[PDB]
């Protein structure tokens, strides 16, 4: 996209220099070893480490000197940008399927009790913890339920409004 | 006749058809009216490819250039030549009689009411009487489709080879025979794009 | 004049044989033709989409002389 | 059942009669019977692949440590083999894709319909090679040329294959992680651990315990 | 039609259309909607029972 | 006889000509497959008679078998015995196709089963055949004599793949150096 790597971008280096300069300008009003001086020094160290880490990660910077993420799985894989969107996509989808499968399993387990509505606002905490730990293996069980036809309710068993 | 994937269930509507190996994994022939249309379409594609492959290969064996090197006299300002004999036609008259001859033949083919003669017309198209015996005709129907399916893959094999390497069909066969383990579809930068 | 298409026949013919669209577009000629609100909805949908197209194409491909230099316009 | 992975726990009932079963399924992945059959086949295939791989890594490495042969190490053996390979990289990949497509489709079709690859017309006359034993993951035929599946110790060999398979899978993942963390070979890692086991382990390779996640590593040190 | 038998509601304007309820009682005096059905869910009015005709309920 | 004494032979291999019960992988279990494999074995064995008798007989007449088709690629002319021989390599494959494919097409056109394996009639000069008592005896002789012939021809190819030399001279190296010259000494058959 016409971008340049942040490790060689002049705007990136200028932004790091300006942020460090502003923090150092704030730093000179306090005595050495005081709590504000230590806090500002820790902020300066974090700023330097962050700019170094963003430069070392292969991030691409625009004309504004700011990192730009690449989200097409093709351009990310062939140019080393998969850690920006693609691997976070896989991680989020795994965790989201975990949460959804744990909720579905808890709802289905509570459906079989004598008071199904009771477990929805007074949580069965041991059962919820057991079901929550079992959500790690959600893709296998979910894909099997999809192949078996047990994941979906039949259309004849679901209420609809008159058309 | 067999199974394209041994040990697998084949669709029931494909049983008894000529050249049938139970291959319809997408279920395109599930509709009976579509399956009848696809049977004529497969045979017409087969017969055009069988003549097309023999025309493309047979002209090279007679030293008249490859199938790709045929029509550039239209764009290079040249003249047509059949076996060295000049042909006194231009593109304004070659396509005109092509539209008249082909669409005239295709209009007669489309007008047949019954399903069998839309695939196997016979009559004037079978002067040597190969359809006199039912046993020979049924076996020849399997022979036609199996040869036709090979020619359909060969002509697409002509196009895909030339779009990837730029060489001729017999040129690529010579290249493959000269070094098989280093000259194939894998060794060009087109078929597998990420090496 | 005896030549041309009949829209009812076109609509009735366009039903996929696999049954994916059910009966297809059968009876839709009488639905569209007898309903002024169907015709008004189709006309407004197309006209509003064309109005958006006009907006998107006059700024980027200005058709009038000295229009691109008139920023307020 | 070979035993209990957690003594005192309630083992699942669907893992009672499987070979190599210790009742280990806390995630309940094999609760569905079709899933259990598919995962039995998957564990066997993974086990045999890891078995052969760990053999082809460890036996050359042990022979090199004893000084018998001088072969390239496993993480670099692809480089030295490809330079002396008559067949280049792309056609090797294509040939592997073709061959594995064929043999894995045959294995998959036998899994879906047992004994189907041994029926008449399944192969071009050679379907007797793959008649099957009627068991999931135990093909036989050419794959058992010595015919020791008909012997009395068939059930013990099934247990031996599965346990050695799990050991081999853990061993290959250990080889990969040990290279990625230490940068050296597996026998080198073993000899470093045998020289000083307190100081040479995963807690000192600088990778397995990250410094940011474990600030006490840099604090509680001499 | 029986007592405490699962039935599926076929009345389209009913809140429990395509849903399964339990038969409470069936009136035998020839009224228009004799089948009394109890449902596990309430409708928008908070009611859990409704009366249906013979053709409006299918035994499941 | 038996290929492995004490082993239980398959029941479907009993009564066959040249039968030793050798089918550990069950390739001939189906009778339709078994019938075709006998014709495949006999044709493979009979062609192995011609290959060995040729390779060995020609070099007993001073004519290597590997060096025989070495006048077309490098350059030269075909030669049979000592007579200057006509035709060219391009013409040789033309007569190769018409003679063999014309003969092989008649090999399987018959509806009989024994005739595909054991033709008789015009294919048995000098009498022979007769009723049963010596026909089955040379039926056993044909498969066993044919079996070494295809083992030897594969051995002819494999030896030249490992040593690059002829079989007759490599026999002489096996008598000159019986313990220092065999398939174990060269670094091709057994590496390391
Ligand atoms: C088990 C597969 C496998 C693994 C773990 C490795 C690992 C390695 N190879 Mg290696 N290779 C593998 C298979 C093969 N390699 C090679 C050819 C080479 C060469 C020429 C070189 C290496 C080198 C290396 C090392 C460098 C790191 C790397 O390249 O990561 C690769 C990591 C992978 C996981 C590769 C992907 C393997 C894949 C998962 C196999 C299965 C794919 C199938 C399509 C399965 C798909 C699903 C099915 C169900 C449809 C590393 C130790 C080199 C190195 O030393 O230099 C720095 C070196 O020069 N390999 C071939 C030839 C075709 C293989 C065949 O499968
Ligand atoms: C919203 C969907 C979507 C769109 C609009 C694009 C768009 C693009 N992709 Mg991406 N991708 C998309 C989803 C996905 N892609 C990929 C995997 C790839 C690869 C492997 C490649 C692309 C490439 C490309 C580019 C050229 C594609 C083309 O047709 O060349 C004609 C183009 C920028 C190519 C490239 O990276 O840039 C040129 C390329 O090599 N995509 C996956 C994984 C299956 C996706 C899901
Ligand atoms: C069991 C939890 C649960 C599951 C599996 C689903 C699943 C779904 N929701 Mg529903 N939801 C769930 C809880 C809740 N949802 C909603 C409100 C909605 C709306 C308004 C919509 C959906 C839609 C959808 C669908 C598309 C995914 C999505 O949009 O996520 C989005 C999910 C949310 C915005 C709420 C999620 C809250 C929380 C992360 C989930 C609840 C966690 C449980 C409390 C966990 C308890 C488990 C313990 C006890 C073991 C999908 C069928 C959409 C649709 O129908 O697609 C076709 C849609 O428009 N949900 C609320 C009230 C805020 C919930 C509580
Ligand atoms: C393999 C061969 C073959 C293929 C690929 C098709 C393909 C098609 N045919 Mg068929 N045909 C084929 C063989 C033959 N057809 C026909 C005769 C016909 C007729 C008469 C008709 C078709 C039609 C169609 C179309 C719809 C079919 C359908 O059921 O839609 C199923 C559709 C759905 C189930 C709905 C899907 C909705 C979708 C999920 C909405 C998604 C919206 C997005 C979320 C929102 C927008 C997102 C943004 C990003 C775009 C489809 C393009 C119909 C047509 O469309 O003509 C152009 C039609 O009228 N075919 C004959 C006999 C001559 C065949 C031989
Ligand atoms: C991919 C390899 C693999 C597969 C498909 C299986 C599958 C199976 N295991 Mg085996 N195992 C496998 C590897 C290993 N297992 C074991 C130890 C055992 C025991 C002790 C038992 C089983 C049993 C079973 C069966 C029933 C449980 C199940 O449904 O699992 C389905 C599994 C999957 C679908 C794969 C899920 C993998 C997941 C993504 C792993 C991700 C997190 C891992 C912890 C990461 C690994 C890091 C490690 C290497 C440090 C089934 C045949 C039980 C059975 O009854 O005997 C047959 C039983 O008692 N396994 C070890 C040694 C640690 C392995 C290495
Ligand atoms: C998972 C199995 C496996 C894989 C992927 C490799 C991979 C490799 N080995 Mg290794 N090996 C493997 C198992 C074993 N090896 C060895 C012993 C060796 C030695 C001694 C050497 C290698 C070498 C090599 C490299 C050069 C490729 C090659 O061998 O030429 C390809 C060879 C052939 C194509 C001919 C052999 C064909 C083979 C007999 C077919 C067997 C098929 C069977 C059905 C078994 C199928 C296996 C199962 C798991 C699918 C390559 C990185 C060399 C080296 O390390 O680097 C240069 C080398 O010198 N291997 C043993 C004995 C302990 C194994 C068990
Ligand atoms: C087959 C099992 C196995 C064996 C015998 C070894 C052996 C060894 N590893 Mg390795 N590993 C093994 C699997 C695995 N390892 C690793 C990751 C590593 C790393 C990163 C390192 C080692 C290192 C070591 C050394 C021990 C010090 C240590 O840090 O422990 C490893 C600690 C662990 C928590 C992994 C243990 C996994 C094992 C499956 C636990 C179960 C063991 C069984 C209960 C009993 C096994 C008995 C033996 C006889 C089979 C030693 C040479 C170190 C070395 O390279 O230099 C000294 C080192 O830095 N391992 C993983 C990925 C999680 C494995 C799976
Ligand atoms: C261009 C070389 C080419 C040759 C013969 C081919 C072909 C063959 N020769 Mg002829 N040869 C060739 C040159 C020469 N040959 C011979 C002398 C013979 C002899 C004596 C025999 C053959 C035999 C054979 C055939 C064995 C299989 C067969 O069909 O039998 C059918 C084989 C086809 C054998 C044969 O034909 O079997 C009866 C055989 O006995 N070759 C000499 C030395 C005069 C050659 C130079
Ligand atoms: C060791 C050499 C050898 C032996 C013992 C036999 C044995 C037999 N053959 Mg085979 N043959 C042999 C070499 C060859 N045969 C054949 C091709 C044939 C044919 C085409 C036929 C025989 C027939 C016969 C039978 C009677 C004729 C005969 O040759 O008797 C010694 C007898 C069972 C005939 C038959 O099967 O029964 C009458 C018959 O028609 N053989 C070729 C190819 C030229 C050979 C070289
Ligand atoms: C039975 C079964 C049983 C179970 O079940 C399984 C198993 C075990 C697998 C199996 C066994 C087996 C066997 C081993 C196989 C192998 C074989 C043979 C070797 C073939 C051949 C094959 C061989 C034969 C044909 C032959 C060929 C020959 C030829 C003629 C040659 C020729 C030559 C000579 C003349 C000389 C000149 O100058 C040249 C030439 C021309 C070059």
């Amino acid at each position: 996209s016409g971008l340049t790597p942040c490790s060689e971008s002049k705007g990136f280096a200028k932004r790091q220099k300006n942020e460090i300069k502003a923090l150092t300008k704030r730093l000179k009003q306090y005595e050495e070893g005081s709590a504000p001086s230590l806090a500002l020094k820790a902020t300066i160290e974090r700023t330097e480490k962050r700019f170094a880490n963003y430069g070392n990660a292969g991030l691409l910077c625009g004309t504004d000197g700011l990192p730009h993420l690449i989200s097409d799985p093709g351009l990310a894989l062939r140019f080393g940008h998969a850690g920006e969107t693609l691997i976070p996509t896989v991680g989020f989808l795994y965790i989201a399927g975990w949460i959804g499968t744990a909720g579905r399993d808890y709802l289905i387990a509570s459906k079989g009790e004598a008071k199904p509505r009771e477990k929805e606002y007074i949580i069965d905490v041991p059962l919820a913890l057991k079901i929550s730990a079992q959500g790690a293996g959600w893709p296998f069980r979910v894909i099997r339920e999809l192949q078996k036809g047990t994941l979906l309710e039949k259309d004849s068993n679901i209420t609809v409004s008159p058309r | 006749a067999g199974n394209w994937l041994p040990g697998s269930d084949t669709p029931a509507y494909l049983d008894g058809l000529p050249g049938s190996f139970g291959f319809d994994p997408f279920g395109l022939g599930s509709t009976p009216a579509n399956l009848q249309r696809f049977q004529e379409a497969e045979l017409v594609h087969s017969r055009w490819a069988m003549a097309g492959v023999a025309g493309a290969l047979g002209a090279e064996l007679l030293g008249q250039g490859d199938w790709y090197q045929a029509p550039l006299w239209a764009v290079n300002g040249g003249a047509p030549t059949y076996l060295g004999i000049p042909v006194p036609f231009n593109l304004s008259t070659l396509l005109a009689i092509e539209f008249v001859a082909i669409a005239g033949a295709e209009a007669q083919r489309n007008a047949e009411p019954d399903a069998e003669k839309r695939k196997y017309p016979g009559g004037a198209f079978d002067p040597l009487g190969f359809s006199k015996d039912s046993k020979v005709l049924e076996e020849n129907k399997l022979k036609e489709l199996k040869n036709g399916r090979l020619a359909m893959l060969a002509f697409v094999g002509f196009i895909a080879q030339h779009a990837a390497t730029g060489k001729g069909p017999l040129e690529a066969l010579k290249l493959h025979l000269a070094d098989p383990w280093g000259a194939n579809f894998a060794t060009n930068g087109v078929s597998i794009p990420y090496l | 004049f005896g030549i041309g298409h009949t829209m009812q026949e076109i609509l009735d013919a366009h039903t996929p044989p696999g049954g994916g669209l059910g009966a297809g577009h059968k009876g839709l000629f009488d639905t569209v033709n007898n309903s002024l609100h169907f015709q008004l909805g189709l006309a407004l949908a197309s006209v509003g989409t064309i109005t958006s197209l006009v907006a998107q194409h006059m700024y980027s491909l200005p058709p009038y002389a000295f229009l691109a230099q008139d920023f307020t316009t | 059942k070979a035993g209990n992975w957690l003594p005192g726990s309630k083992t699942p009932a669907y893992l009672e009669d499987l070979p190599g079963s210790y009742g280990f399924d806390p995630l309940k992945l094999g609760e569905d019977p079709a899933s259990l059959k598919w995962y039995v086949q998957s564990e066997l295939v993974h086990s045999r692949f890891a078995m052969a791989a760990v053999a082809g890594i460890l036996i050359p490495e042990v022979l090199k440590a004893f000084g018998a042969v001088n072969l390239p190490v496993w993480y670099e053996a692809g480089k030295y083999a490809q330079e002396s390979s008559p067949i280049p990289f792309n056609t090797l990949i294509a040939l592997e894709i073709f061959a594995f497509n064929f043999v894995e489709i045959k294995r998959w079709q036998d899994f879906k319909k047992p004994g189907s690859q041994g029926e008449e017309g399944s192969f071009v006359g050679l379907e007797g090679f793959f008649k099957g034993t009627g068991e999931n993951g135990y093909p036989g035929g050419v794959f058992d040329p010595l015919g020791l599946s008909k012997g009395p110790g068939y059930e013990a060999m099934k247990l031996r294959e599965i346990k050695n398979g799990r050991l081999a899978m853990l061993a290959f993942i250990g080889f990969a992680s040990q290279y990625l963390a230490t940068g050296k070979g597996p026998i080198e890692n073993l000899l470093d651990h045998l020289s000083n086991p307190l100081a040479n382990n995963f807690t000192t390779n600088g990778t397995s315990l990250p410094a940011q996640a474990h600030p006490l590593l840099s604090v509680l040190k001499p | 039609r029986l007592w405490c038998v699962q039935v599926k509601v076929l009345r389209p304007e009913s809140y429990w259309f395509n849903e399964v309820g339990k038969v409470v009682s069936v009136d035998q005096s020839g009224i228009r909607y004799p089948v009394v059905v109890r449902f596990p869910t309430v409708n928008y009015a908070g009611v859990s029972t409704n009366n249906y005709s013979l053709e409006e309920v299918q035994e499941v």
